[PDB]
RNA sequence: UCAUCUAGACAGCCGGACGGUGGCCAUGGAAGUCGGAAUCCGCUAAGGAGUGUGUAACAACUCACCGGCCGAAUGAACUAG
RNA sequence: GGGCGUGUGGCGUAGUCGAGCGCGCUCCCUUGCAUGGGAGAGGUCUCCGGUUCGAUUCCGGACUCGUCCGCCA
């Protein structure tokens, strides 16, 4: 849902029409002053591929940067990543058929 | 940004059409085959490209 | 303020324009914008006369002006003249030149005091302007060009000059008329700065293409603020 | 003319054909420039590309510098010598072609100008008229 | 027509200048008007005339100022077009518009202002807060042509009532310390000018000149309300514990001595109200910088910061005063720098500078400073005797010469030295050699009759015309 | 050549379009609708272990089926003048 | 214009889908009519896509080079 509100935030930036330079500056400027929203952004913007990055708390003080699509939720974004896992996969099994024909 | 609804009835005349695909004639959305004679009449048909 | 102004595109005010502290001059073929950041900026004090000078929109090349006198070259028809007659204050005096060099704006770079002409005058054209503008008269070229009045920008508080100039010449230049000069460029690094630019006491309008930096070396050495 | 136009011109009855050779009054350091294009001018079989005062064309300096030879750059026409009709009837002409070197937007690779430019090239021209000495 | 909701501010729920509950800021990247808000307005033509403002270039930005005037020029007609909703839009956009470098900007905001003001009076009471401060910090700005016209408009709106302008200043005080402390902390250069399209410098220029007028702003509130200081204590220490105003004290380089005459004038008047003195260590930052100053003041640039040496003087001999030179106590370097200082100082003598040079020196004997003997007799006759090189070629070094001579004399009667006597009398005898004319500076001969006794000049009368 | 048809057909409006059951595998999830197989009952006038839109999965909307109005022919595929 | 083939280290050159040698010179050792020896550096295998598990290697396209054939009375 956090993911989601900061997502809400961003695009109604955009809907604005504002100059992407100058929403990076408000970021860094709300930043500054402790705004939580603009404090789980990371600030190199990728808006010309519609996409964001969000800092997210490995443990329920190490943070990770993951890539948010802007154009689909949260949880669409989610299954991607299972997707690029679960590709990952086959490629793996293709390996494991390949070793023992390929080291002889 | 214009209006939802005033967007959906400029839309209505100008996007939500069909394109012959020999003639490149603007039709009816519900067409079955084009009005142009110099095509034929023909039943090749396609939804005009919307953007987004 | 150093005004943005262009003329119809043009970036360069000081051909077009001649602005002097009582009044003001410009040319007949001018767009809105560019008669509106006169009026606005000049205000109902100082007139502002559209003005034709031998049949060309170029006025301030043509033109030499004085808060006591105004010089015009030998083309000037009778008409125009009679017009900058009625339109100007009876303070200021309008004498016709006649000398060969006959573009008065580029021969002469003047002020309030003191004045730049070029070396090739003729005496009478010297004494004429000893004369009619009140203004002491020195011979003399900026770092070798003749065109002393497209080559620097000059007011009573300071004066501007050609950015290539020896900086012997401009201390030289500086004691012999009394102010401080600063070499430096105008609308985006053009060299001709009097053609580039008007200024008087109180304003100075400039072309849209004129940076920043070159926009605060105009207001530092000519004390607009 | 064309792109760095202030203005409009009047028909100035042509004088410099292409081929033709004109002194160059900048400071420069070029002698002559050498006219092989009108800037403007139209398509007529046989009819050859002729320039105006006022006019910018493409010229080749043939004599002068080095560094100026062998290269194509535009330049302006600032006397004609050969007479033509203003709208207050006069005729009159110079007694030299003379022209000056600038780049496709018309300020001026020089920075002075020796002996007299036409008005109606000035008044078309800024630059030319910021650096010309005098202005018949 | 207008999409998109600034939802970052509603989360940071702070009204910046505003107390009608829209976000008021200088900077560029927040404070403009709600798209919703936008929405609101009355009439198209309003709703275009915003759209143009926040467009970036000038020219458009000048029209649609030039449109709003004319509206409200025709207030009949426009009564109901202008509305709260216009307010406050109007307002957070005034705000930016008081920042713009473009001069027509600043002096159409500020008259359309005060415009509206007039027209609706009495209707305006809710905006008033917010735009009050905006309104004084025009009138009171460093370039006179901005302030001065704003000023006048600002009486008219009040019936020319004297004691009204007043009380705007004491009824608003803490909005209008409020708006110097958002100038002064909350802001910075960058954050006042775009990047992207301003350069390190100018950004920083700009900074420096809209501090400045935080400045002059300051010194006339702490003049119109004594308690001020008291009332607003914690809020003051926050703005002078920041180094901005601080950094504004730069000789070294920039257009402007406006800007450090005005620092100045603030320090004295912490010293007089003694706030300086209830905060110690703020005093002492001040210090150090005035110490720096003094390094930047050099020859190469001696003609610019010429005017504004004798102010730093007179200064100096008040701040000298307190803690006993305390002031020159902090700095092991005092002393190195004021003789680099005085060096600097003598070759171009300002008018009326020898006279606070004097005062400087009548404070420094009693904490003995420097050594007079040694420095500060000599280094005077080096000042005299770079005058009487300076004999009187140009305007005024004839009055800087006379004045010198004055406080000169001054000097010698302190020294009570028969050498410095002796000096004296050499001096002004090689001066009169020098030549000049008597006559033209006859007040100044007035003056010179002191060195030569009349009795004496009468013997001199008898040596001259001796002499072949 | 197949089908439907005064025991009410095809267009057009309006209403329902349900339970066992989130059927079995498989997936971090997939409940009619990512796929693999099966694809059966009840209540029925009638409703697919689903025609699409559809969500992370739901939810929601629509379908092909049945009903009121209409009262009579109509739908699909193909052939050749 | 068209066809056919070609492209490897600073240079030349070997390549079956799983980049070596020689020459230039980096260093060291070792010598009159100045050698030899030993460890070195050196490639986006012309480039871009697909196949494979991995392409110098297979394929498609582009660039480049080299050959061959081509206007009239
Ligand atoms: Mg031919
Ligand atoms: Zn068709």
């Amino acid at each position: 849902p956090l993911i989601e509100e900061v997502k809400l935030a961003v695009q109604g930036l955009i809907d604005q029409q504002m100059d992407w330079n100058t929403i990076e500056k408000l970021i860094k400027s709300e930043q500054k002053k402790g705004n939580r929203i603009a404090q789980l952004l990371n600030l190199p913007l990728n808006l010309k591929q519609n996409k964001i990055s969000v800092k997210l708390d490995l443990s329920s003080n190490e943070k990770i940067n993951v890539t948010i699509d802007l154009g689909l939720s949260a949880y669409a974004n989610a299954t991607e990543y299972f997707n690029i896992k679960k590709t990952s996969a086959q490629k793996q099994k293709k390996v494991e058929k390949n070793v023992g024909k390929a080291m002889k | 940004i214009i209006e939802p609804s005033l967007k959906a009835l400029a839309s209505k005349y100008n996007c939500d059409k069909s394109v012959c695909r020999k003639c490149y004639a603007r039709l009816p959305p519900r067409a079955t085959n084009c009005r142009k004679r110099k095509c034929g009449h023909t039943n090749q048909l396609r939804p005009k490209k919307k953007l987004k | 303020m150093a005004t943005r102004t262009q003329f119809e595109n043009s970036n360069e005010i000081g051909v077009f324009s001649k602005l002097t502290n009582t009044y003001c001059l410009v040319a007949v073929g001018g767009s809105e914008n560019f008669y509106s950041a006169f009026e606005a900026e000049l205000g109902d004090a100082i007139p502002i006369v559209h003005t034709t000078i031998a049949g060309t929109r170029i006025i301030g090349r043509m033109t030499a002006g004085n808060r006591r006198g105004l010089l015009v070259p030998t083309q000037t028809t009778d008409q125009e003249l009679q017009h900058l007659r009625n339109s100007l204050p009876d303070s200021v005096k309008i004498q016709r030149v006649e000398e060969r060099l006959s573009a008065l704006g580029n021969v002469i770079c003047c002020n309030d005091y003191v004045a730049l002409v070029h070396p090739d005058i003729d005496r009478e054209t010297e004494e004429l302007i000893s004369d009619v503008l009140g203004v002491e008269v020195f011979r003399q070229t900026i770092s070798g060009n003749i065109l002393v009045g497209s080559y620097c920008s000059l007011s009573n508080q300071g004066g501007l000059v050609h950015p290539q100039t020896s900086v012997q010449d401009q201390e030289e230049l500086s004691s012999l008329l009394q102010v401080p000069l600063v070499a430096g460029t105008v609308n985006r690094g053009s060299s001709v700065v009097g053609a580039g630019m008007v200024v008087n006491d109180y304003l100075a309008v400039t072309g849209l293409d004129t940076t920043a930096p070159e926009l605060s070396v105009i207001e530092s050495i000519f004390r607009l603020q | 003319s064309g792109n760095g136009a202030q203005g409009t011109k009047f028909r100035i009855s042509l004088g410099l054909p292409v081929g033709a050779i004109m002194n160059c009054a900048d400071n420069s350091g070029a002698r002559n420039l050498y006219i092989i294009a009108v800037k403007g001018s139209g398509s007529r079989l046989n009819r050859l590309p002729a320039a105006s005062l006022g006019d910018m064309v493409m010229a080749t300096v043939k004599k002068g510098k080095p560094e100026l030879r062998k290269k194509v750059m535009p330049a302006i026409v600032v006397r004609q010598a050969k007479s033509w009709r203003r709208r207050d009837g006069v005729f009159l002409y110079f007694e030299d072609n003379a022209g000056v070197i600038a780049n496709p937007k018309g300020e001026m690779k020089g920075s002075a100008i020796t002996g007299p430019v036409g008005k109606e090239c000035a008044d078309l021209w800024p630059r030319v008229a910021s650096n010309s000495g005098v202005v018949v | 027509s207008f999409g998109g909701i600034n939802t970052f501010q509603q989360y940071n729920t702070d009204l910046g200048l505003g107390h009608n509950g829209v976000r008021i800021s200088l900077n560029y990247f927040d404070g403009l008007p709600d798209p919703s808000l936008l929405n609101s307005l009355y009439s198209n033509e309003l709703k275009l005339i915003f759209k143009s403002l926040l467009k970036r270039d000038e020219t458009t930005k000048e029209k649609a100022l030039m449109d709003l005037s004319n509206l409200i020029s025709d207030f009949n007609q426009n009564e109901y077009f202008f509305n709260d909703i216009f307010l406050l839009c109007w307002s957070q956009i005034y705000a930016k518009l008081i920042i713009s470098d473009y001069k027509v900007i600043r002096l159409q905001s500020h008259q359309i202002t005060i415009m509206l003001v007039k027209s609706l009076r009495k209707k305006i009471s809710k905006f008033l807060k917010d735009f009050i401060p905006l309104i004084l910090l025009g009138t009171c700005e460093l370039d006179y042509s901005v302030s001065k016209p704003s000023l006048n408009e600002l009486t008219e709106c009040f019936n020319k009532d004297p004691a009204k302008i007043n009380a705007l200043w004491a009824v608003f005080q803490e909005q209008l310390l409020n708006l110097v402390k958002e100038i002064v902390v909350n802001e910075n250069e960058d954050t006042i000018s775009d990047e992207r399209y301003s350069s390190k410098e100018e950004s920083e220029f700009r900074y420096h000149r809209v501090i400045a007028s935080a400045v002059l702003l300051l010194i006339k509130l702490f003049v119109h309300n004594k308690d001020v200081s008291e009332r607003n204590s914690s809020s003051l220490k926050v703005i002078l514990s920041d180094e901005s105003i601080w950094k504004l004290l730069n000789l070294k380089n920039g257009q402007n001595t406006n800007a450090y005459e005005t620092v100045l004038r603030l320090i004295d008047v912490l010293y007089t109200r003694g706030y300086m003195p209830s905060h110690k260590n703020i005093m002492k930052l001040a210090v150090k910088k005035l110490l720096k100053s003094l390094t930047h003041i050099t020859s190469k640039n001696i003609l610019k910061v010429c005017p504004v040496l004798p102010s730093i003087l007179n200064l100096l001999a008040t701040l000298d005063d307190y803690e006993d030179g305390t002031i020159w106590s902090y700095d092991k370097s005092s002393k190195e720098k004021v003789l680099k200082f005085l060096s600097v100082s003598r070759t171009s003598p300002s008018p009326g500078f020898f006279n606070a040079v004097f005062a400087l020196y009548s404070s420094t004997k009693r904490h003995s400073f420097l050594d007079y003997y040694l420095e500060w007799l000599p280094f005077w006759q080096k000042s005299v005797q770079r005058l009487n090189e300076k004999g009187f070629s140009a305007r005024n070094s004839a009055e800087v010469l006379n004045e010198f001579w004055t406080n000169f004399l001054k000097f010698a009667e302190d020294s009570s030295e028969e050498r410095v006597k002796k000096m004296v009398e050499s001096e002004i005898f090689n001066s009169l050699s020098c030549g000049k004319s008597l006559s033209e500076y006859t007040k100044l001969n007035q003056t010179l009759s002191g060195v030569f006794p009349p009795d004496k000049w009468e013997r001199e009368i008898e040596d001259y015309f001796t002499s072949d």
